RNA sequence: GGAAUACUGCCAGCUGGGACUGAGGACUGCGACGUAAGUCAAGGAUGCUGGCAUAAUGGUUAUAUGCCGCCCGUCUUGAAACACGGACCAAGGAGUCUAACGUCUAUGCGAGUGUUUGGGUGUAAAACCCAUACGCGUAAUGAAAGUGAACGUAGGUUGGGGCCUCGCAAGAGGUGCACAAUCGACCGAUCCUGAUGUCUUCGGAUGGAUUUGAGUAAGAGCAUAGCUGUUGGGACCCGAAAG
RNA sequence: AAAUAUGUAAGAAGUCCUUGUUACUUAAUUGAACGUGGACAUUUGAAUGAAGAGCUUUUAGUGGGCCAUUUUUGGUAAGC
RNA sequence: GCCCUGAAAAUGGAUGGCGCUCAAGCGUGUUACCUAUACUCUACCGUCAGGGUUGAUAUGAUGCCCUGACGAGUAGGCAGG
């Protein structure tokens, strides 16, 4: 709200809060990003290195989520199993009745290997796995089932 | 329209407003620029002395 | 609430440092030295009045 | 006149009450301004301060940060204080008993803590059990973790992180970032 | 101009944007309309299911 | 145009001492430098390699590195309103152990010892330096010494 | 508790009675310590004269300093020194221990201050009338001996004349005792400065610099 | 030869005249005088006496008298200026709103978070309710193909609040979150090493390197709101010669 | 070859004793770094002061200057 | 040394004026005296700092209370109204 605003406290002092020498004027230095390569160069490398010039390959008609492979770390994994149904398998570790986890169903597309999972077998099915994700699932008596 | 060219007038006053101090000392300081091959081998004396001091915890 | 000076107002003088009581009582803001007879050597006054 | 050596009428740079208006918070604050005034016990004097802090200075203590702090030797039976809120962490499985005094618990946090046979008490509940902080283990969250502080100190060669609204290549990635385009930071 | 350490914005308002501004005051209004026309379509469409 | 080259202004600074030109003696190469050592800097202009820049002339710093033919010295340089920290790579010909640092260590040893002997009598010490005190009373004697008394001298030209 | 109060209250009237007599014992002693020492230097001079020699005194261990310049238009160095000697407003004063390392401060600071050697008399009236102590940043008058003991007790010093003693004799805890004393806020001299202009040297025609013994007559009109 | 006196300094020696002040509002402190009862100038004034009632006193106003005081506003190193604007009065008259943001603060929930496109509903632009998605966040790195975060109690060292143990204390030992400095480990880029294998060109284990990254190493974010700051907008208000 | 200005030092991040690590280094259990264990806490290593120390984030105005002592360049000089 | 000459400009005028000659001039010394928004003590306002205090105890806990220090200000920042 305006009543809360400095321009109310400035009422009665000349020049608002903008000096007597330097004025408040229409665009000194120019509108927008003028002369990033000239009179504004310092600010534009420092605060913004990289800005100017090209790098890398063009790609015509790139369609986002051709590249849709959301990631899931072992770090969690056991979250994709309903809170309650979870301790069931957790206390009864077995290659007999190991919980099948469909990660594609959960919206992911690649299991990444960050973290530690407890030593309890799991059927993990996903498109794509990190080499270590597999190595840690296998470590605790599980497997990876590649799906699509 | 010639104008004043240069001076260091007041520049001392300005520097001493909140200024000088020194520049912050640290036991275990920055090994920036210290001889690589001295460093490399030092990594290993360090691995050892630690590893060695594990021979007291178990 | 009010700083009282001990060099006036004998009471606050006595609060700080007693002995003032004996000091005053035994004079000794005067008190005489004991007389002696040390006379200055002849060389001393030769040099005083020299040139 | 006086040759001053110091800025006159300078106020300490220190919060003196909470900024908040939370009635209840001013009561906790009223509690410990009494406890810290009328006891010694360093612990109170600390919490009384910690109560004034802003939401950045009170980053969340996690449930796993608690689980780990209890693995400290001679810790397990201490009661961990978190003048701030405690969140839940899906990533620990074994979570010990112990009683945790905080300001707020997320749903899942007091869930974990209780189901492990443990307690979740408010601070004034703590205050009565331990007027002097007996067996309390104060915990603070990772402050320098904010997305905000990534950009603090942004400068050439500072290694920090640009304020760039929308990232990728073509986004501040060329001149001044590689020896091949002008130079490198 | 360019100054301070701020993100580089790209707010496209150089074009008489004000001439083509659509504020949806009739959000409430056209919800009622949208209903007073589903009921009234259900009415004439007899026991059929819309 | 103005000129501000790297060795500008140093016509006398990087000059050799009078009748001390040519070959730098071998004491300079036999001295051994450890990290943490405190060294004075003073360029030898005949050793053009590994010279300090003219600023660092006469400055004193600490060794942070010992390489083959050089030491790395850390200098605290004032720039603006803050001290900045500088890494210098100087050949041994431009460096010198600091005497006042060698005196300090001598006084540390000296202080340990005085402390030994003292405690090996349980007695007190005073190990820290006091500054030059006033002066206690004296009695000058006048024997052989009857004060020759002086006076001011009249003006007198002599050209 | 009605018989526990007088039980502690008169357990303090007891305590206060003893301290009060200890002080007496000390103050009475100090007197003679002075009385004798001053006497000694007198006859030492008479004796050396008698034997045809010259007794020469010990150089003064103590000076008192009064800033007599205002605060503006002072050069950085002496300005700094003026502060480190706690003399940051006109007519304030402090005591300084004379050693080489303070002696050169007084040099640097000289055309802004007037100093010399304080008598017991002056040091006594200065502390009595104008002595305040520094406690928790605060400037507290020395109304009762309790205040000094509370703060200087750890060093000896548990009366005002204990303070005075530690000052005029200089020695052990001069640093602390003297720092305990707030800078003295003197008035302008009642009776004038005795000189047409103050900011020449005392030798040149008055004020500023070491006026030696003469400091006392000044400070007595400022006190 | 024996004195005085001047000069200088000291007295916790005595004492007269004048001036300004009288803050505080039970007690509590330190004392002092007393053989004691008790008294006191001892942590801030009381006593006695008088005067004023169409009045003493005080506020305001006018005038006189003493001293003092150039015209404001502005740009400016410098304005009372022989710089500009302004004869007088009233009413109008200038940092806004919006889209996207920085920092900080408050609040909700929290590894999540955002009901409002829309649907439901209504006492009808409100309030109450809601399914699927979507957005931002929880993954980085590389130009890309791509690959993708525990040797270790998620490491070592050094400070480190608080807590614990001993102590009557002082102090000593233990544990030490946040934060800081440093060494190391992990993921991607780069340059090497190139095992077991294979279809002889595929594959890329392992171990490295003064290289490198807006990373990892028991998550902090998402959303509403406010001040200040940012960009575009008529963009604080009024102003061209032009096109 | 001054005066005035000007670098650094005046300890716990220290000192000494024992001996552990390493692929560096040495003819070499030699060194060099970094440590374990032990010893010294009264002045722990000059003075004075400290109105507290450290630290982070963000943002205003400014970016025409002028004057005096001294030093000093151009100019006959200048309120240059 | 002081004084005299050297010593010429334009409205009428300036040791500030009057006026001053063993000065009310020049050099020097000695006392007293006058006077700033500065110094000393005290009251009051505010600012900052440090404390004390709701144990049950008529009406302000962001409040009451004790203590110390400090106060110039354009452009400008912030706060309280
Ligand atoms: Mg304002
Ligand atoms: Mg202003
Ligand atoms: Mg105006
Ligand atoms: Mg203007
Ligand atoms: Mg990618
Ligand atoms: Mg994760
Ligand atoms: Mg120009
Ligand atoms: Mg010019
Ligand atoms: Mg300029
Ligand atoms: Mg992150
Ligand atoms: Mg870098
Ligand atoms: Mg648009
Ligand atoms: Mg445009
Ligand atoms: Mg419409
Ligand atoms: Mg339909
Ligand atoms: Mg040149
Ligand atoms: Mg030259
Ligand atoms: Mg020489
Ligand atoms: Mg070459
Ligand atoms: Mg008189
Ligand atoms: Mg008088
Ligand atoms: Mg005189
Ligand atoms: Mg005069
Ligand atoms: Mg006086
Ligand atoms: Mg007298
Ligand atoms: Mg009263
Ligand atoms: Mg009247
Ligand atoms: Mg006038
Ligand atoms: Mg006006
Ligand atoms: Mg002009
Ligand atoms: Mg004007
Ligand atoms: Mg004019
Ligand atoms: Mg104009
Ligand atoms: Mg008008
Ligand atoms: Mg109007
Ligand atoms: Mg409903
Ligand atoms: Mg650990
Ligand atoms: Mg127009
Ligand atoms: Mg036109
Ligand atoms: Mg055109
Ligand atoms: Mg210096
Ligand atoms: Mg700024
Ligand atoms: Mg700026
Ligand atoms: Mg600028
Ligand atoms: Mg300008
Ligand atoms: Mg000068
Ligand atoms: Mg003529
Ligand atoms: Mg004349
Ligand atoms: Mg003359
Ligand atoms: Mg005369
Ligand atoms: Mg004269
Ligand atoms: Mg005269
Ligand atoms: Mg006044
Ligand atoms: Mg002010």
């Amino acid at each position: 709200p305006s009543r809360f605003t400095k321009t109310r406290k400035h009422r009665g002092h000349v020049s608002a809060g903008k000096g007597r020498i330097g004025k408040h004027r229409k665009h000194p230095g120019g509108r927008g990003m003028a002369g990033g390569q000239h009179h504004h160069r310092i600010n534009m490398d420092k605060y913004h290195p990289g800005y100017f010039g090209k790098v890398g390959m063009r790609y015509f008609h790139k369609q986002q989520a051709h590249f849709w492979k959301p990631v899931l770390n072992l770090d969690k994994l056991w979250t994709l199993i309903p809170e309650d149904k979870r301790d069931q398998y957790l206390k009864s570790a077995s290659k007999e009745t190991a919980p099948v986890i469909d990660t594609l169903a959960a919206g992911y597309g690649k299991i990444l290997g960050k973290g530690r999972i407890p030593n309890v077998p799991v059927i993990v099915k996903a498109r794509f796995v990190s080499k270590l994700a597999e190595e840690k699932i296998r470590a605790a008596g599980g497997v990876v089932e590649l799906i699509a | 329209a010639k104008s004043k060219n240069h001076t260091a007038h007041n520049q001392t006053r300005k520097a001493h407003r909140n200024g000088i101090k020194k520049p912050k000392t640290y036991k275990y300081p920055s090994l920036k620029g210290v001889d690589p091959k001295f460093r490399r081998n030092h990594k290993h004396a360090l691995h050892g002395t630690a590893k060695a001091l594990a021979a007291a915890k178990k | 609430v009010l700083k009282k000076n001990p060099l006036k107002n004998k009471q606050v003088l006595l609060r700080l440092n007693p002995y003032a009581k004996v000091f005053a009582a035994e004079k000794l803001g005067s008190k005489k030295a004991e007389k002696t007879g040390t006379k200055p050597a002849a060389v001393f006054t030769e040099t005083l009045k020299h040139d | 006149g006086i040759d001053h050596t110091s800025k006159q009428h300078k106020r300490s740079g220190h919060r003196t009450a909470p900024k908040s208006d939370n009635v209840y918070l001013k009561l906790l604050v009223k509690l410990y301004t009494f406890l810290a005034r009328r006891t010694d016990a360093p612990f109170n004097k600390v919490v009384l301060k910690a109560l004034f802090l802003s939401k950045i200075n009170r980053p969340p203590v996690s449930v796993s940060r608690i689980a780990r702090a209890l693995k400290q030797e001679g810790a397990a039976n201490k009661t961990v204080v978190v003048v701030g809120t405690v969140t839940d962490d899906a990533r620990i499985f074994e979570f010990p008993k112990t009683t945790v005094a905080a300001l707020r618990f997320t749903a899942g946090a007091r869930a974990k803590i209780v189901k492990a046979g443990g307690e979740c008490i408010t601070l004034d509940q703590l205050a009565v059990r331990a007027p002097k902080g007996q067996n309390t283990l104060i915990l603070r969250g990772p402050r320098n973790s904010r997305e905000a502080v990534r950009h603090f100190g942004m400068g050439p060669h500072k290694g920090k992180a640009p304020r760039i609204l929308s990232t990728g290549r073509k986004f501040e990635r060329a001149r001044g970032r590689r020896r091949s385009k002008g130079f490198k930071v | 101009a360019i100054s301070k350490n701020l993100p580089i914005l790209k707010n496209h308002f150089r074009k008489h944007w004000q001439e083509r501004v659509k504020v949806h005051f009739d959000q409430a209004g056209k919800k009622v309309s949208r209903r007073n026309a589903r009921a009234t379509r259900a009415a004439k469409i007899a026991p059929r299911p819309l | 145009g103005k000129s501000h080259g790297y060795r500008s202004r140093t016509r006398y600074m990087f000059q050799r001492d009078f009748r001390k030109h040519g070959a730098v003696h071998l004491s300079t190469y036999l001295k051994v430098y450890k990290v943490g050592d405190i060294v004075d800097i003073k360029a030898n202009g005949s050793i053009q390699k590994g010279m300090p820049h003219k600023f660092y002339q006469g400055k004193t710093g600490v060794v942070y590195n010992v390489t083959k033919s050089s030491v790395g010295v850390i200098i605290n340089k004032m720039v603006g309103n803050r001290y900045l920290e500088k890494r210098l790579n100087l050949r041994v010909e431009h460096i010198k152990h600091s005497k006042c640092r060698q005196e300090f260590l001598e006084r540390v040893k000296a202080n340990a010892a005085k402390r030994a002997e003292a405690k090996a009598q349980g007695v007190a010490v005073q190990l820290k330096r006091q500054p030059a005190q006033p002066r206690e009373s004296r009695i000058v004697s006048t024997e052989g010494n009857v004060p020759q008394t002086l006076a001011p001298v009249p003006y007198e030209t002599f050209i | 508790t009605a018989e526990q109060v007088a039980a502690e209250r008169a357990a303090r009237k007891a305590a206060n009675k003893e301290k009060r007599a200890i002080i007496l014992e000390r103050n009475a002693a100090y007197q003679k310590e002075y009385e004798t020492a001053e006497r000694n230097i007198i006859q030492a001079k008479r004796d050396a004269k008698a034997a045809g020699s010259y007794y020469v005194e010990a150089q003064h261990k103590l000076v008192f300093v009064v800033r007599i310049k205002g605060i503006n238009k002072i050069p950085p160095k002496p300005r700094k020194v003026l502060q480190l000697l706690r003399l940051t407003r006109i007519n304030s004063g402090t005591f300084v221990k004379v050693t080489k390392a303070t002696l050169e401060l007084l040099k640097l600071i000289e055309p802004y201050v007037a100093y010399g050697y304080p008598s017991y008399s002056t040091i006594r009236q200065l502390v009595y009338k104008r002595g305040f102590g520094k406690i928790n940043k605060q400037r507290v008058p020395l109304s009762d001996n309790a205040i000094i003991e509370a703060n200087l007790g750890k060093y000896g010093i548990l009366s005002i004349d204990d303070l005075i003693h530690e000052i005029i004799t200089v020695g052990p805890h001069f640093k602390q005792a003297n720092n305990f004393l707030w800078p003295f806020k003197l008035s302008n001299p009642s009776g004038g400065w005795g000189v047409p202009r103050k900011f020449k040297h005392f030798i040149q025609g008055g004020s500023f610099g070491n006026r030696e013994e003469f400091i006392n007559k000044l400070v007595k009109s400022m006190n």
